[PDB]
């Protein structure tokens, strides 16, 4: 009940500013990329599909945050869309590990991840029942921490880890290559590093920190500015400057 | 022999071609412009043709 | 290009049956496949049809649930399972084959047929007249009516004549009653409006004597005629 | 839509599916074209697999079956659109041509004339990012040619060490690889005679560098 | 842990203890 | 000195010809036509886009009809359009999925399509089977195929890369009738509206009119700078437009034996791939290889219209018998139908 309030009203305004920005900066992408039939490709297709994870994750947040029984709905909506965004990076990070290293398979990946990065997150929401109206549904399911929220952190948690080793793979080998300057390979890893996911690499484990704590209040503040404007930082290295698209916009 | 022959085929068909009468070139024009303008109504390019006698509406 | 069906002789009233339909001669994957029925002394009768991957079936009102008909491509072969028969099911079955395109000529073939006898809202097409006794060498026209106007939207009029010489297969002369069909001579012509269709036959010789059948391919319920009868 | 529209929609329903399971059956496919005169009797690749002449090969079990494409004998100018999607561009060059005559009364050189074919396929404004795989035949002829029948007939700085029968063909690699003065063309090269069998192993290691470098230019990591 | 799902535990605690810990209110 | 003497001879019948040709032009077609009033913004939108095609598309005939349209490309695949309804009544597989040219025939019961293995196919549409087969393989060109078309069901009119063109007996197999002329690779041919002539373009930057019935050149068309990559026809049979690889359009006049008009633009930069006529004559269709299809008036040599939409460059032009519909195809595996 001490200044925390005003903690949690700011740290509800970067996000909510965060996914504001997020919302038009992928929508202008996903308009660029559906209307002009000249940049289209698996790859593009698969960008497509990641920029409506992230603006359906911006609109369930920007609801959720609006409502705060239907409000069930709401929550588990959010869960499922955050889900599958976290899945749809770990599904790029799986495409470029197979696009130039290791692996054809147009049909397969294309539609083949298309039932992993959405499906399979919405497999473990589904999964959340007969255990949310089982216990503690006093409300909506409003999430009080009842330790019968882990079903939903477990897959998540592995879709990062798997992408920070795709992304240690991918610069190891493409490192080497490079060097058979060097400004070369910190763009790459910089533009890379934002659509393979390793910006919440780091801070990725806690069993739960106390409000008051400043452990804390870093990874909030760098869990809720870094994911809400991870929007800009895809965007905007994927959809204006990557070369192609700017050329034939 | 063989390169003589090739200038030989020439040679007629260059004779064919110079016998013929030619027409003026204000003939061709003025009969280029009946027809043009003889046609002009049955043409679904120059004058469209109603929405309703378009068959790719 | 034949078409023999067999597997058919006599059913007990509530036995049931299989009829095969062994095809050599085309392709059978891009060619549906109808089911023609005509009972003795009797006119025409649709059946069934299945279309090329076997996308869409239709059955006829009166047999409706109680006939399946399947595709067999590797095979090529049709079947057309009979359940729940009865007495009033008797007739010769005929395998009708069918390509639908821009320009196409559907029911292009008739097979020879099969016999099967069992001891004891649609477009009704009006055929009125029965018999026509007519001269071998003079013009005769046939003519049948139809209840709703056989004209789409899409500029073509649908309406197939055919001919059935006595003992042999029912033939394709004119399909949407303006276009003549391949193998038929140029005397047969077909003209009308869209509820009233004739067909001046110029030449009438001894392989015009038959029974004319008119059709209609709007609506799935592909309605035949009772059929006209020529003598000389 | 009448009975007859609905089913010529279906009829084009099946006829976009069989054109989609070509197409996509066409695409795990690669094309290499392959020019060049003098050591052009690549019987190898066919053999060891199984106007235009296509020779489809099968490598690496069945993830790559390649088509080549061979030559024909009219205008150059407007047979070369059909060819700007090549994944690879194959070059066949005679390394007998140290000591060459030329086929008209001229009798100049042989490998100058590859030489100026080489230059005028890779600055082709088509092949602006296809690589161009080039197989150096004639080895040990060459290995004895440069013996017996002559020493750098051109000799603007060629075979300095004549002799040492390696100076030469590092010279002929460095003229055929200086006519390549961009960074997105790959010139692959191998030395090769009728007495070998690793003649299609580097067709596949060129064309799978070749396919993971579009992959990198097309995207942003390289 | 992802962050997103703890502020919303975190925000749904807080509004909990707001009325069991919070009860000086009279 | 036979060479020696045969070209001062040639040379002296070719300044006669062009002195001819210089006293036989009273004036121009501008002369003539700068008196009419302007055709006027002639803009026509995309009614339909036939798009299932995979690779580039190479050429375009419609059919007497005015329903049905076939595509040729290196794909491998000749799909027989249905331009009304977007439908695909055939897709007519190829040999060899080299090719850059494809004939409707009038009849509507053949189509034809030819390319780099120097072999004409013939194509039957309507057979007992079902399936579109190959009726009889027309081979003897030592060179690539550059253009066909059909003059009736059973004759069909070829120019190919070996300098030569090919009157063809489809019964037989054989070349009736070989045509010889050309000093360059031949590109495009056209025929008239009587069957009875046919004229063709070479890389050589020459028109040359061919007979059919007795096979010797009739005329010889020359101002080009450049490859002719395109030719077509005037619906009234006295004039044909010369599509060319240096930005200029020209209209030919058959009687004249002269140029009537060129269409050339200081912005245009790029080359003519195909040219096709409106059935009045008013319009110039013409197809650019700057992802353009020109609309050029064909009385006052001036601009007309712009139909642009296509991604990679235009291969096929298309204008209907009744002159309904201009159907255009690209590099991009597109068609589009205008009005």
């Amino acid at each position: 009940e001490t200044r925390e309030r005003e903690v949690f009203d700011r740290l509800g305004m970067i996000y909510t500013v965060g996914y504001s920005v997020s919302l038009a900066s992928l929508t202008v992408a996903v308009l660029i990329l559906a209307y002009f039939r000249r940049l289209h490709c698996t790859r593009n297709y698969i960008h497509m599909h990641l920029f409506l994870s992230f603006m359906l994750r911006a609109v369930s947040i920007f609801v959720k945050d609006a409502v705060l029984a239907g409000c069930r709905v709401a929550v588990t909506f959010f869960l499922y869309f955050l889900a599958t965004n976290y899945y749809w990076i770990l599904v790029e990070g799986l495409y470029l590990h197979s696009l130039i290293f290791m692996a054809f398979s147009e049909k397969k990946y294309l539609w083949g991840f298309t039932v992993f990065g959405w499906g399979l997150p919405a497999v473990f929401v589904a999964v959340w029942v007969s255990v949310r109206a089982t216990l503690a549904n006093t409300g909506c399911w409003d999430l009080s921490s009842g330790n019968k929220k882990w079903i939903i952190q477990v897959p998540i948690l592995a879709s990062i880890v798997l992408n920070f080793i795709l992304f240690i793979n991918i610069v190891r080998v493409l490192a080497t290559k490079l060097r058979e300057q060097y400004r070369k390979l910190l763009k790459s890893t910089l533009v890379l590093m934002p659509l393979f996911g390793v910006h919440y690499i780091v801070f990725m484990a806690t069993p739960y920190t106390e409000v008051s704590g400043t452990l804390w209040q870093v990874q909030m503040h760098y869990e809720m500015l870094f994911n809400s404007f991870q929007g800009f930082f895809v965007a905007i290295i994927y959809c204006f400057c990557n070369g192609e698209v700017q050329a034939e916009i | 022999t063989a390169s003589i022959a090739q200038a030989r085929k020439l040679v007629e068909q260059l004779k064919m071609e110079a016998n013929i009468d030619r027409i003026k070139v204000s003939k061709a024009a003025a009969d280029l412009m009946a027809y043009c303008e003889a046609h002009a109504k049955e043409d679904p390019l120059l004058t469209p043709v109603p929405a309703s006698e378009n068959p790719f509406r | 290009v034949q078409l023999v069906e067999s597997g058919g002789g006599l059913v007990q009233p509530g036995g049931s049956r299989k009829l095969s339909c062994s095809a050599s001669g085309f392709a059978f994957s891009s060619f549906g496949m109808h089911w023609v029925r005509q009972a003795p002394e009797k006119g025409l009768e649709w059946v069934a049809y299945i279309s090329s991957g076997s996308g869409t079936i239709y059955y006829a009102d009166t047999v409706k649930g109680r006939f399946t008909i399947s595709r067999d491509d590797p095979k090529n072969t049709l079947f057309l399972q009979m359940t729940s028969l009865r007495s009033e099911d008797t007739a010769m079955y005929y395998c009708v084959r069918s390509i639908y395109y821009y320009g196409s000529s559907p029911f292009d073939f008739w097979g020879q047929g099969t016999t099967l006898t069992v001891s004891a809202a649609d477009i009704v097409m009006t055929q009125a007249t029965s018999s026509v006794p007519v001269t071998p060498g003079e013009s005769v026209s046939i003519s049948c009516r139809s209840s709703k106007s056989l004209l789409h939207s899409n500029g073509n009029t649908y309406l197939y004549w055919f001919l059935q010489r006595p003992g042999q297969s029912p033939q394709l002369l004119i399909y949407r009653m303006s276009n003549l069909a391949s193998g038929v001579p140029d005397r047969f012509s077909g003209s009308g409006s869209g509820t009233a269709f004739t067909l001046t036959i110029s030449r009438l010789e001894a392989e015009d004597v038959g029974v004319y059948y008119c059709m209609q391919h709007l609506e799935y319920p592909l309605t035949f005629g009772a059929g006209t009868k020529l003598e000389l | 839509l009448s009975a007859e529209d609905k089913a010529a929609v279906e009829r084009s329903k099946m006829i976009d599916r069989n054109l989609r399971e070509d197409g996509e059956k066409a695409r795990r496919e690669l094309k290499l074209l392959l020019l060049g005169t003098g050591e052009s009797g690549k019987s190898t690749f066919i053999k060891q697999m199984r106007g235009i002449i296509e020779y489809p090969f099968d490598l690496q079990s069945v993830i790559f079956r390649m088509v080549d494409v061979g030559g024909q004998r009219s205008e150059r100018r407007k047979w070369i659109h059909c060819f700007e999607n090549v994944t690879s561009i194959m070059f066949l060059v005679a390394l007998s041509e140290y000591d060459q005559v030329l086929v008209e009364s001229d009798n100049e050189n042989r490998m100058e004339e590859s030489k100026a074919l080489f230059r005028t396929i890779i600055t082709y404004p088509w092949f602006q990012n296809s690589s161009v795989i080039l197989f150096l035949n004639k080895k040990d002829l060459l290995e004895e040619k440069i013996m017996y029948s002559h020493l750098v007939d051109y000799f603007p700085e060629y075979d300095g060490p004549q002799r040492d029968a390696q100076a030469a063909r590092e010279f002929i690699l460095k003229m055929f690889v200086d006519l390549n003065p961009d960074s997105d063309k790959i010139i692959y090269s191998h030395f090769t005679c009728a007495t070998d069998t690793e003649n299609i192993r580097f067709v596949f290691a060129a064309v799978k560098d070749t396919i993971l470098q579009l992959n990198l230019k097309e995207y942003n990591l390289v | 842990a992802v962050a997103e799902i703890q502020l919303m535990h975190q925000r749904a605690k807080w509004i909990q203890d707001a009325r069991r810990r919070a009860f000086l209110h009279k | 000195s036979e060479l020696d003497q045969l070209r001062q001879e040639a040379e002296q019948l070719k300044n006669q010809i062009r002195d001819a040709r210089k006293a036989c032009a009273d004036a121009t077609l501008s002369q003539i036509t700068n008196n009419i009033d302007p055709v006027g913004r002639i803009q026509m939108r995309t009614r339909r886009t036939l798009r299932g095609h995979l690779a580039k598309i190479y050429a375009m005939h419609w059919g007497t009809d005015s329903r049905l349209l076939v595509s040729a490309s290196q794909d491998g695949k000749l799909i027989i359009w249905d331009s009304y309804t977007t439908n695909k009544v055939h897709a007519i597989p190829l040999r060899s999925s080299w090719v850059m040219t494809c004939a409707y025939a009038p009849s509507g019961n053949y189509v034809a399509c030819g390319g780099l293995d120097n072999i004409c196919s013939i194509y039957n549409l309507k057979t007992r089977e079902g399936n579109v087969r190959v009726s009889r393989e027309l081979a003897g060109h030592t060179g690539y195929l550059s253009c066909c078309r059909f003059l009736d069901d059973n004759q069909i009119v070829t120019s190919s890369g070996d300098t030569t063109c090919a009157l063809w007996d489809i019964e037989t197999g054989q070349q009736t009738t070989t045509f010889t002329g050309h000093t360059g690779d031949v590109m495009s041919l056209s025929l008239a509206p009587d069957t009875r002539l046919f004229v063709s373009g070479a890389c050589d930057a020459s028109a040359k009119l061919w007979d059919v019935r007795e096979g010797m050149c009739r005329q010889t068309f020359t101002g080009h700078e450049s490859d002719i990559n395109a030719i077509c026809f005037f619906p009234n049979g006295n004039a044909f437009a010369t599509g060319s690889d240096d930005a200029t359009c020209r209209l030919f006049d058959l009687r004249a034996d002269q140029e009537l008009m060129t269409y050339s633009h200081d912005n245009i930069i790029c080359g003519i791939t195909s040219v096709s006529f409106s059935k009045s004559g008013r319009l110039l269709l013409a197809g650019y290889d700057d992802f353009n299809c020109n609309v050029w008036d064909a009385l006052k040599a001036d601009r007309a219209g712009v139909l642009a939409g296509h991604d990679n460059r235009v291969s096929c032009l298309g204008v209907t018998d009744d002159g309904m519909a201009v159907a255009t195809g690209s590099w991009d595996s597109f068609l589009k139908i205008w009005n």
